[PDB]
């Protein structure tokens, strides 16, 4: 028994061990009561603002698109404090946790992003926050380790399984499944069991409110679409959110192509994976003909991993929402332009979206188009990654 | 078939708990396993719970983590699976055999083609882990329809909601949790609240296994004493493989001997 | 002649070689009329609220206050695109230079902060960049000389004299002597030859002017003092600047005290230098008994330099503004407070203005004060230097 | 002294430009440098610039750079540059001395005693590199005080009000600069304005000495040509030095040549 629909169409649901049920029920009961809470509102809204930087620039890029019909915005998510949009969202759980009443932080982290926006929001707010990783991520993520420990963080490296991101999201729930009368577990994307795919979208989903405002400030109408990288889905849903009901608003996800599709290194599940039962959700995954979880592939850590969002899956079915992939050289090219000709260096993840928006506009350049790219970070952290590959 | 209602029958007769070790199919390989599992018998288990190697068992801790892993170590597959399964129900006609799933494995291919795959080798029950009442609906059918037992958890904490429900959907036995956590035997549990084995006797529930942290004789008679109808052990079997890899023939000695201990603190 | 005065007090002028001036002159005249410009303002007022993310947050710090009478404000501008308030005034400069009709941009950088700003001012409005890098700093700075690099800015190794800030400094106007026609120099603080320390704090006034609006609707009262770190002066100046008329208002400046004044390794010369007359200005310096210019030194690069900008050592002069120093290890523990009390990274520079606040409020805990520190940029650059002392 | 009126008064009686050889004090090392300025005269100099090492020379290329490195290598200071601007003055009684300064070290330890120290040794002018003519009062004031011309730099580009500025304040020489950037034989500046030359002389400035990019014999007949009373050469000399580091006997021998060469030019 649940308070709001777990499912988007067949996706969702809340598949975990049954020791894990009261938790989700608790935590899905204090969400419904926060978000009717205008206190509790208040408070998120003064920490977006005062603390985060709220809200963040909508920016014409004129340089990239001269000379064809499309209109590019970049949404600033990479200005907003920690330089990416999970910001929004760890505040939000963390008030979440302090309204519970608890007093301890679990999260998973693959790039790290995660896992220092906890750290961020958890010394804020006075939590004790612990992170379980991959140790192979632990490796090739030195500076973000360093920056959850300077946080005061503990971060716990996991060597079971593939070592990795899906293995840190099943120790964080081994942990919860032990913890969860003291501990709150603050997923970090827009996927998992119920209630976290739905939360993640409330607490993301001023990205689209505002991005809405701005160019209906600036343009006077609506995008003719809005492009989102998706790795779990947070930042692509929090930009869509407000738009699903504005039936002209395209909504474009991009999923990472990797190596490309062909060669079955990539991480883009709704289009090439097949629906599966893992990490609490049924959704599109890699996994093998048996049904073991695959591996997933890109150069950006943040896009990595096998499976994603079920709200996802769910707007692909109905034809709400197109997901399409770009490639690894792509995505690099798009990193590229941007710092050139805009002088903003984009997050790599955020670089799958504006190369989707590149090919848009230079596959049909006398077309006429409104575009937003979310731009969900900032690319500081991957200018070795660009320098060691040029 | 009723292979866990002939076998309580029987121990109810002899007024006796069942003891029931968990390991991993194929650790530390297909040829070793088949071995462990028939000096478990030949120890004297009541019935066996099986697992099927898996990418990501969120419910299991270190030990059965690291036997999942040496069974992949192994080229490990479900398929693999199924046919020592086969092989075990053609030398044991009469012990309940139980599978530990994780939903992946079952829903991968077809909820319904997986059940009747069990039901062609003659296992008993699944416990899907990663399934709780919730969303058991398709699952628990398609067990039923094939003659499977699906078997559902109690947690120690259970309302009475829950308990309502764990003992209308399940059949065999009925999982009761010792604690919260995941699977082991560095985590010892609570005796059963006689309060659960009381309601679920009350609603007429399938008889109670208690599970997570038993590893001595001890807790198996308390288990029994206080209303179950046995114990299952995993960790603590699985310990014994990973401490004897290098010495196969001491391993089955120690798992004999162990084996034994169990099951004789289980007899009245 | 000029139109403005290139004093204050003492301090200032304009010592450059006879060929300069009329470089100067012009840089001047087309200041005064931007400055009385409604579509010149309203361009670079629309760069930094859509490009830039203006304005920026400031954010009351509790967790680090707490027990004491003081409560502290820090004025975010590490959330400034660039990751500190260089942008602003790199803005200013690029759309003077094109006042101007130049096309070409000459800038010095030591810590590279200020080469990485103008270079993606440079991208944005579409001017030729050259950086001028003492080789010592290009060594120290891979990641900043990558960026640069990334934008499409030239970068240019210095070599001669100690191969450091200084000797950029030098080249950058050796260069100019001969290519003002084409070129503006875009300097990168509040000091050298007028009429730049005048620009630069023109530039960089938002920040005290929005300062000042957000304590006054939070607190409903001035600050009883702002405090930032000097380098060569442009964040203090750009936070002074709008409290200079509010007399009741301290304004307090840090420069880096090194491994402790008394050793000598430090960059303090306005409290502990003598006057002299370099980088076209007549201001306190490091410098030899004899005259020559003396290596300053700081753990953060940005404030290691052996001169200040004219207007500080004037406002010292009148008592309008205290100076005081910082050293390294009183900067560091400033830092690792902040990460692990706020869930923010200061830059190195920025800790020396957070350490003098946290001495002010720890040596008279039960003085009521109400102060704001300016977070002049953000620390992310900072984190392995600060990993390899820890 | 008279010493740069009594130079022109005698050049011109001869109908004959002066040359002007530019080094850096103390280049490669005092003594060498001695010997080299020693050389420099024997061979045809009719006044010499002479440059104090300086940390920052924001007005010469990277020739005259490398001659600052090298002095400041063999632990050259100011004190030692007065100390050779004594003996170069003793040996040589009527030679017109200009230092090439920057600010600093004339501002450093008081104006006025610089200038003092200046007349003491017998220096004549001084050039003040990063002064322009607006920042020149306290400067040109103690030069005067002291006996000293204080130079100033009349660029190509030199608008009316500068050219009265520079003809009035000046003393000694006026500075005439080919081109705008800073010293070196690399870059070749114009012949001088006939414009600049002319009104110079109608506002009865000092005599205009041309320099900037001055490397051959042709420039300093051109100058002279052109109404200028002369040519200073800096880096070209300067190159000298640092191709023959390592032999100082032929290193001597080259400027001996070079500056006769020069000095040919001039003569009418
Ligand atoms: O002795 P231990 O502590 O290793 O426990 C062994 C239990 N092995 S098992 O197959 O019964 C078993 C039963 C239920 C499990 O998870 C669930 F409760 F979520 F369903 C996991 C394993
Ligand atoms: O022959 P070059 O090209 O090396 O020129 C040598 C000039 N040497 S100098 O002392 O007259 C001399 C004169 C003026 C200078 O700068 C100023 F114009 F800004 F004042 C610098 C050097
Ligand atoms: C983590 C991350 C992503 C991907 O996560 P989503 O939940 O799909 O948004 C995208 N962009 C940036 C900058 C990230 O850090
Ligand atoms: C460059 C820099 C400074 C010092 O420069 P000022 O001109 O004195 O402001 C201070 N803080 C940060 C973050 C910097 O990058
Ligand atoms: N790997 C990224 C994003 C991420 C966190 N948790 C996830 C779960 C699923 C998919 C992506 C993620 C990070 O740690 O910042
Ligand atoms: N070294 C810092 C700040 C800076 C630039 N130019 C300066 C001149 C003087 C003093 C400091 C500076 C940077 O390059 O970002
Ligand atoms: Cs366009
Ligand atoms: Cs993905
Ligand atoms: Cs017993
Ligand atoms: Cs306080
Ligand atoms: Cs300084
Ligand atoms: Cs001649």
């Amino acid at each position: 028994t649940t308070l709001l629909n777990p499912y988007f169409g067949e996706f969702g649901g809340m598949y975990v061990p049954q020791i894990l049920m009261p938790a989700l029920n608790q935590l899905e009961e204090a969400f419904v009561s926060a978000q009717k809470d205008p206190e509790f509102q208040a408070q998120f809204a003064d920490l977006l603002k005062n603390y985060a930087g709220r809200p963040t620039a909508l920016t014409k890029c004129q340089n990239i698109t001269a000379g064809t019909r499309t209109t590019l915005y970049l949404k600033r998510e990479d200005l907003l404090h920690g330089g990416a949009h999970k910001t929004n969202q760890v505040l939000g759980q963390a008030l979440l946790a302090k309204r519970m009443g608890k007093s301890e932080i679990i999260a998973e982290t693959g790039a790290g992003q995660h896992g220092v926006a906890s750290a961020l929001a958890s010394a804020l707010l006075g939590l004790k926050c612990r992170i379980y990783m991959g140790a192979k991520d632990v490796e090739r993520q030195s500076p973000n380790v360093f920056r959850m420990r300077l946080m005061g963080a503990e971060v716990i490296p996991v060597h079971s399984g593939s070592a990795t991101l899906k293995d840190a999201c099943n120790e964080a729930l081994r942990d919860w499944s032990g913890s969860y009368e003291t501990a709150h577990y603050m997923l970090g994307t827009a996927a998992g069991p119920h209630p976290y795919p739905t939360i993640v979208r409330e607490f993301q989903r001023m990205i689209g409110e505002e991005t809405k405002a701005q160019i209906l400030d600036k343009e006077g109408r609506l995008p003719d679409a809005v492009i989102a990288c998706v790795g779990g889905g947070s930042n692509a849903i929090g930009m869509f959110a407000d738009f699903i009901n504005d039936t002209s608003v395209g909504l474009i996800g991009v999923e990472p192509g990797g190596h490309g599709i062909e060669t079955g290194e990539h991480g883009a599940p709704l289009k090439h994976g097949r629906v599966g039962i893992y990490f609490g959700m049924k959704a599109p995954m890699m996994q093998t003909a048996d049904g073991q979880i695959e591996e997933s592939y890109s150069i950006s850590a943040g896009l990595d991993f096998p499976s994603v969002g079920p709200q996802h899956a769910y707007l692909n079915s109905i034809g709400r929402a197109d997901y399409v992939s770009i490639t690894d050289d792509e995505a690099l090219e798009a990193f590229k332009t941007l710092c050139r000709h805009e002088g903003i260096i984009p997050a790599l993840e955020s670089s799958h979206a504006l190369a989707h928006a590149l090919k848009m506009m230079r596959e049909q350049p006398e077309k006429e188009q409104l575009l937003v790219v979310n731009l969900s970070g900032r690319g500081d952290k991957d200018i070795f990654t660009v320098h060691d590959i040029l | 078939m009723e292979r866990y209602e002939n076998l309580f029958a029987q121990l109810n007769d002899r007024r006796e708990g069942a003891f029931v070790p968990f390991v991993t199919l194929g650790d530390p390989g297909i040829e070793q396993s088949l071995k462990i599992i028939d000096t478990l018998i030949d120890a004297g288990a009541d019935a066996l719970e099986l697992g099927v190697p898996f990418s990501d068992p969120l419910a299991d801790g270190p030990t059965i983590q690291n036997a999942n892993l040496r069974a992949f170590a192994a080229g490990v597959t479900p398929a693999q699976c199924f046919e020592m399964l086969a092989l075990i129900r053609e030398k044991h006609p009469t012990i309940p055999i139980g599978l530990l799933m994780y939903a992946n494995l079952v829903f991968n291919n077809g909820i319904d083609a997986f059940y009747a795959r069990c039901e062609q080798v003659g296992v008993d029950s699944v416990l899907v882990a990663d399934v709780p009442v919730e969303e058991s609906a398709p699952f628990r059918q398609a067990a039923l329809r094939h003659n499977i037992a699906p078997i559902f958890i109690c947690p120690p904490n259970a309302d009475d909601d829950l308990l309502r429900q764990v003992a209308s959907y399940g059949r065999g036995y009925t999982y009761l949790l010792s604690r919260s956590g995941v699977t082991g035997a560095e985590n010892r549990g609570a005796l059963p609240l006689h309060h659960l084995i009381e309601k679920l006797k009350e609603y007429h529930a399938a008889p109670a296994l208690q599970g997570f942290g038993i590893s001595s004789p001890e807790q198996v008679s308390a288990a029994v004493r206080a209303g179950a109808a046995g114990a299952i052990s995993g960790s603590a079997i699985v310990k014994i493989i990973e401490k004897n890899l290098a010495s196969p023939k001491q391993m089955l000695a120690e798992l004999r001997s162990f084996v034994s201990a169990m099951k004789a603190a289980s007899r009245a």
